[PDB]
RNA sequence: CAUCUAUAAUUUUGAAUAAAAAUUUUGCCGUUGCUAUGGC
C-alpha cells in the first residue's frame, strides 16, 4: 500500500522565461528519493506539459527518511 | 461519435431539461441555478432550505435489525455528474439507486436499498465476520486475513458506490465490492494500538480518511490500494473525522479536547480549543445555572469551508470558524440533563428521607452526551443526536455567526450512533430522508446505563419540501 | 472448577451484601434480594 | 526505534519540550513498532524454514 | 442537616483535573482500577490517592472504603459519574472505584502531587 | 458490467391443471390489526 505521493508549493510565474517554477513535495514510505526521471515524468504529466520540458533539481532527503 | 459532440449532445439534453424546467416553473433562473449549481465546488454555505421543511408533520419511522448493535451506517447517492453527464452510478441497472450499509458489533455487514422514501430498506445482502479469521501468526506482518475477527467500528462507501471500507478494532482495514458485498483487499493498519475509530472519503474523489486510535490520521487512496500519507500531531486518541471535497480533513481528538482542521495540502493543522470558563458563566448569570465542563470532545463535521460543528460530552454544540481560535458561537446542555438516578437504587437503604438525602439534589445530575453529529453539506440545517431518543434539528443564523433550534423528532429510542443524510426529488422541491442507526450501547465501549426500552435498528425520517 | 467459579462470586456478591449490610444505618431485604436473584439467575445460565 | 512524532531521532540528548513528552512514541519504520521484522528474526525464520524444508 | 453520607464531592474544574490525571495514569499503568483493587492497595500500602464516583447503585459498596483512607492517611475523592469515570479510566464498563499507586518513578509525578495537595485542600 | 438460464407479472389457447410467443420490518419472545409494536 506504498506509491509515491507528489505535492507542489510557492508556484510561481515567470513571464520573463516563459515558465512556472516551485518548489516540489515528494512524500515516500519505503522508498529512497524516488529517481529523477520518474519525478520528471509525473509533474509533466501534472502540468500537461512536455516531459523533458519539466526539470527537477537539488534535492534531499530527510534524516530518518520518507519525505 | 466524437469525445467532443458528445459532451455537446449530453449538455444539450441537460439545457432543454434546463428550459422545459423554466416552462414548468413560470406556469434569468437558468443564469442563477447554472451559477448555484457550478460553485458548489467552493464558496461558503449557499444551499438555503433552512425555513423550507416542514417538519413537525415529518413522516417518522422505525425498523428493527436482526442483531444487537449497530455502530455505524453510511448512505450513499450517485448524483448527475455535472462534470460529464452520464452519472455517478457505475452499473447500468443502479441507474441512480441509493445505497445504505450498516455494520453493527456483531461482526456484521449489510447493504440496504432505500430508493423509495416510503418503504423500508431493502435487504439486498449481508456478510458476517467470524473468529474463523484470526491471524494464526502474531507477526502483524501479515494481518492479511480477509474477514472481521473483532469489532467492526463504522463504515463508508467510496462516493463513485463502487466499493466500501469498513474498520474496527482489529487494526484493519476492509474494502468490499458494493453489489457482491465481497471482501477484495485487506490494507492492515501496522500498529499494535492502531485500532481504527472512523473513517470518512474526501467527497467525489478516492481518497480515504481513517482516524485512528494511535494518535493518528492516516490517509489511503483506494483504487490504487496505498497508504498515501500518516499525519501526526495530535495528544490522546483521535475520535471523529470528516471532510469535504477539498483536501481538508477535520477530526476531534477526545480527551485532550482539541478540534483539528488538517489542511494536506500544504501540511498545516489549524488547532481550537474549547474550555468555557464556568465562574464567568455564573457571573454573567448573575449580571441579570448548572454549567458542565468540556469533558473531552466526541462528534464533528464540517457545513462548509470555512464554518463547522462540534458536539462535546456535555452538551456544548458548538460552531466554530476558522478565523477565531475560540469556537464563535456556543450553546449549552442542549441535549437535555440526564435523569436524577432513582432514590431507592442509589440509598440501598430503607429511610426514604436518608435516600433523597443521598441523592443531595443538584450536585449528582448529568448531562446527555452528543453520540451522533452532523450536516448536509453547505446547507444551513445540521442534525444533533444522543440517546434521549430524540434527535434535534437546527438552524444556521444565515449571518453564520449563531444557529438556533429548528425542531425535535421524537422517533429514536436509546442510543443514536450515526446520522446519515439522503435527497430525491426535483431540485425546487427536495424530498429528504435521514437516516439513523440508533443501537441499545455506545460506539465504543457499553459504559451506559442500560437505557429504557431501545432497539437496534434503522429510524427513517422522511421530511418534505 | 465450575463449582469454584460459582462458589468464588457467591463470595464477591456476599462480600457486597456486608459492606451494605454494616455501613448503612439499616439495611434492605429487598436488595439482598436483588442480589440473590443476580446470582441464581447465573447459576442458571450453567 | 523511537522517533518524536514525525522526524527519526538518535539522538539521546534531545531536552524535549512538553508537546513532544506527549508525542514520544515508537517509530512507523521499526519493527518493535511497525513493519517487517529485523535481520536476526529474519535469519533465524529463514533457517527454521530452510532446515525444515530439507 | 447531615451532612450526606458521600461529602466531599468535588466542583466541576476539580473533576476535570482528577479525570485527565486518572487518564495518563491508566495510560502509564500506575493505577489499580476496581473496587478491590483499591482496597488491596490500601492495605499493601502502595497508594498515592484514591478516586471514586458518588452515584453508584448503591453507594455502600464503595463508601466502606474511605474507613481505611482516614486511618491510613490518605485522601479520597467522589467524582460525580461512574459513567465518566470509566470513559476516562479506559476500560469497557462503569467503575465506581480506582487508586493512583506511589512510585516516584512516574512521568506525571508533579501532576500527580500537585492534585492530590489540591485535595488535601479541599478537606 | 453486459449477455444468457431459472424464479417473480403479463401476450395468446384459456375456467384453467394445462400447454405456448416476448418483456421487467426480527436472534428469541410477547402485544396489534385494519401495519404497528414490548422484553431479553
Amino acid at each position: 500500500s506504498d506509491a509515491v505521493t507528489i505535492r507542489t508549493r510557492k508556484v510561481i510565474s515567470n513571464p520573463l522565461l516563459a515558465r512556472k517554477q516551485f518548489v516540489v513535495d515528494v512524500l515516500h514510505p519505503n522508498r529512497a528519493n524516488v529517481s529523477k526521471d520518474e519525478l520528471r515524468e509525473k509533474l509533466a504529466e501534472v502540468y500537461k506539459a512536455e516531459k523533458d520540458a519539466v526539470s527537477v533539481f537539488g534535492f534531499r532527503t530527510q534524516f530518518g527518511g520518507g519525505k | 461519435e466524437n469525445p467532443a459532440d458528445k459532451r455537446r449532445r449530453l449538455a444539450k439534453q441537460y439545457l432543454e431539461n434546463l428550459k422545459s424546467e423554466a416552462n414548468d416553473i413560470l406556469t434569468d433562473i437558468i443564469a442563477s441555478r447554472l451559477k448555484e449549481d457550478v460553485a458548489e465546488q467552493q464558496g461558503r454555505v449557499f444551499r438555503y432550505f433552512g425555513d423550507k421543511l416542514l417538519i413537525s408533520e415529518a413522516k417518522q419511522s422505525f425498523t428493527r435489525v436482526g442483531e444487537n448493535n449497530l455502530t455505524c451506517i453510511s448512505c450513499f447517492q450517485p448524483v448527475l455528474n455535472k462534470y460529464t453527464f452520464e452519472e455517478s452510478s457505475n452499473g447500468d441497472k443502479n441507474k441512480g439507486r441509493l445505497f445504505a450499509y450498516t455494520v453493527s458489533k456483531d461482526l456484521q455487514l449489510t447493504k440496504y436499498d432505500i430508493t423509495d422514501f416510503s418503504k423500508r430498506p431493502k435487504k439486498l445482502k449481508y456478510a458476517k465476520g467470524g473468529a474463523k479469521y484470526i491471524p494464526t501468526s502474531k507477526h502483524e506482518y501479515e494481518n492479511t486475513t480477509e474477514g472481521h475477527y473483532d469489532e467492526i467500528l463504522t463504515v463508508a462507501a467510496s462516493p463513485d458506490g463502487k466499493y466500501v471500507v469498513t474498520g474496527g478494532r482489529d487494526r484493519k482495514l476492509i474494502v468490499w465490492s458494493t453489489e457482491s458485498l465481497s471482501p477484495v483487499k485487506v490494507i492492515p493498519t501496522k500498529d499494535r494500538r492502531g485500532e481504527v475509530l472512523s473513517l470518512a472519503f474526501r467527497k467525489n474523489s478516492d481518497q480515504l480518511y481513517a482516524s485512528c486510535a494511535d494518535f493518528k490520521i492516516r490517509t489511503y487512496s483506494i483504487n490504487q490500494f496505498s497508504q498515501l500519507e500518516i499525519l501526526y500531531g495530535h495528544h490522546d486518541i483521535v475520535e471523529d473525522i470528516s471532510a469535504l471535497a477539498m483536501e481538508r480533513c477535520v477530526t476531534v481528538g477526545a480527551r485532550d479536547r482539541t478540534a483539528m482542521l488538517w489542511k494536506i495540502p500544504d501540511e498545516t493543522r489549524l488547532t481550537f480549543r474549547g474550555g468555557d470558563e464556568p465562574q464567568k458563566l455564573l457571573r454573567r448569570w448573575m449580571k441579570e445555572p448548572l454549567f458542565f465542563c468540556e469533558g473531552s470532545i466526541d462528534v464533528v463535521s464540517m457545513v462548509d469551508d470555512f464554518h463547522f460543528i462540534t458536539g462535546s460530552d456535555n452538551g456544548n454544540i458548538c460552531l466554530w470558524s476558522l478565523a477565531k481560535k475560540k469556537p464563535i458561537f456556543t450553546e449549552r446542555i442542549a441535549h437535555g440533563i440526564l435523569p436524577e438516578p432513582s432514590f431507592n437504587d442509589i440509598s440501598g437503604e430503607t429511610d426514604e428521607e436518608l435516600r433523597k438525602r443521598q441523592l443531595q439534589g443538584k450536585k449528582l445530575l448529568q448531562p446527555f452526551w452528543i453520540t451522533s453529529l452532523y450536516a448536509i453539506p453547505y446547507s444551513n440545517v445540521f442534525i444533533s443526536g444522543s440517546w434521549s431518543g430524540s434527535l434535534k434539528v437546527w438552524k444556521i443564523s444565515d449571518n453564520l455567526r449563531s444557529f438556533e433550534l429548528l425542531g425535535e423528532l421524537s422517533g429514536a429510542k436509546g442510543v443514536v450512533t450515526k446520522i446519515q443524510v439522503v435527497e430525491s426529488g426535483k431540485h425546487g422541491k427536495e424530498k429528504f430522508r435521514i437516516l439513523a442507526s440508533i443501537a441499545k450501547e455506545h460506539r465504543l465501549g457499553r459504559w451506559i446505563a442500560n437505557v429504557s426500552g431501545a432497539r437496534n435498528g434503522i429510524y427513517s425520517a422522511v421530511i418534505d419540501q | 472448577k465450575n463449582k469454584g467459579r460459582i462458589s468464588r462470586y457467591l463470595a464477591n456478591k456476599c462480600s457486597m451484601a456486608s459492606r451494605i449490610d454494616n455501613y448503612s444505618e439499616e439495611p434492605s431485604n429487598v436488595f439482598g434480594s436483588v442480589l440473590k436473584k443476580q446470582v441464581e439467575q447465573r447459576l442458571e445460565f450453567y | 526505534h523511537i522517533a518524536v512524532g514525525k522526524q527519526i531521532v538518535n539522538i539521546p540528548s534531545f531536552m524535549v519540550r512538553l508537546d513532544s513528552e506527549k508525542h514520544i512514541d515508537f517509530a512507523p519504520t521499526s519493527p518493535f513498532g511497525g513493519a517487517r521484522p529485523g535481520r536476526v528474526a529474519r535469519r533465524n525464520a529463514a533457517r527454521k524454514a530452510e532446515a525444515s524444508g530439507e | 442537616a447531615p451532612n450526606p453520607k458521600a461529602f466531599p464531592l468535588a466542583d466541576a474544574a476539580l473533576t476535570q483535573q482528577i479525570l485527565d490525571v486518572v487518564q495518563q495514569a491508566a495510560n502509564l499503568r500506575q493505577l489499580k482500577k476496581g473496587a478491590n483493587e483499591a482496597t488491596k492497595t490500601l492495605n499493601r500500602g502502595i497508594s498515592e490517592f484514591i478516586i471514586m464516583a458518588a452515584d453508584c447503585e448503591p453507594i455502600e459498596i464503595l463508601l466502606h472504603l474511605p474507613l481505611l483512607c482516614e486511618d491510613k492517611n490518605v485522601p479520597y475523592v467522589f467524582v460525580p459519574s461512574r459513567v465518566a469515570l470509566g470513559r476516562a479510566c479506559g476500560v469497557s464498563r462503569p467503575v465506581i472505584a480506582a487508586s493512583i499507586t506511589t512510585n516516584d518513578a512516574s512521568a506525571i509525578k508533579t501532576q500527580i502531587y500537585a492534585v492530590k495537595d489540591k485535595i488535601e485542600t479541599l478537606l
